[PDB]
């Protein structure tokens, strides 16, 4: 449930 | 002989790229915020502000060698726990002791005690804080530790939530002896002086204003009215 840093923190 | 090896100068150069990518010293986006008012005046310009700069400390994080070897649940445990924390350090970069304020190349973009308690902030937080900034300042780091120190921030073993504690513990190590090794070859006496110990102790003070952040926080969230006035950004990383 951390979808903002999640797609943040993709490559 | 401690010699300072060639993947500790890569990773120091690294590091130094990933904080020249990830910090504007110019300071031109703060103009894209809300805008600064000065009953809580001060929130949505510094929650913006902070949302901005949590963007950035993940775009630095991200750049920490061996970091993105983590699982994405240890990298975004890794980020809520020292988001804040890193941004208590980085700031340090528009710290000035002349005021005791942080100093964002103009007056409208300049942030004093009175601004971070216009955020709803008591002397609970501001004072450690600003004991904090200047303790920070007094060490003058070279940006080489600097940047070390965010980093060795971030990939913190004993963050709550931590699965591979290992995996984290053994990155960590790799940047503080980088570090250990870059203040004997490259900080001069005296300033070099239990130089370490001192970053360390940077650190602990870090954890304290983490635990006062989350207190205040969580009492100005149970507010809707207020927690209204964030961003998304915010309201995910700090909730
Ligand atoms: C950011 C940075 C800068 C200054 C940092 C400051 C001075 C302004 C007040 C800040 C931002 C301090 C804040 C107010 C401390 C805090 C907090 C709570 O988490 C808070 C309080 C309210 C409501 C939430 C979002 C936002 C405003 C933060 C939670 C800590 C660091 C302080 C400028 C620049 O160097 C970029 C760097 O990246």
């Amino acid at each position: 449930n951390h979808p903002m840093l999640m797609n943040l923190l993709k490559d | 002989r401690p010699k300072l090896s060639e993947e500790q100068q890569h990773i120091i150069a690294i590091l130094l790229d990933a904080h020249h990518k990830t910090y504007d010293p110019t300071y031109a986006d703060f103009r894209d915020f809300r805008p600064p008012v000065r009953p809580l005046s001060m929130l949505p310009h510094l929650a913006d502000l902070v949302s901005y700069s949590i963007q950035k400390v993940i775009g630095f994080a991200k750049m920490i060698p061996g970091f993105r070897d983590l699982t994405s649940d240890d990298q975004i445990v890794l980020l809520k726990s020292s988001a804040i924390e890193v941004i208590m350090l980085r700031s340090n970069q528009s710290f000035t002791m002349d005021d005791m304020s942080w100093d964002c190349g103009s007056q409208d973009y300049k942030y004093d005690v009175t601004d971070v308690s216009k955020a709803g902030h008591t002397l609970e937080l501001i004072e450690p804080l600003i004991k904090f900034q200047v303790g920070l300042k007094k060490l003058n780091l070279h940006e080489e530790e600097h940047v070390l120190l965010m980093a060795i921030c971030i990939v913190s073993p004993d963050r709550p939530g931590v699965q591979d504690a290992k995996l984290v513990e053994a990155i960590q190590d790799r940047l503080s002896n980088t570090l250990q090794t870059y203040i004997r070859c490259r900080h001069p006496p005296p300033g070099s002086h239990q130089l370490y110990a001192k970053m360390i102790q940077k650190l602990a003070d870090l954890r304290s204003l983490n635990e006062e952040h989350s207190k205040q926080y969580r009492s100005l969230s149970f507010q809707p009215e207020n927690s209204m006035k964030l961003t998304p950004l915010v309201l995910e990383v700090f909730g």
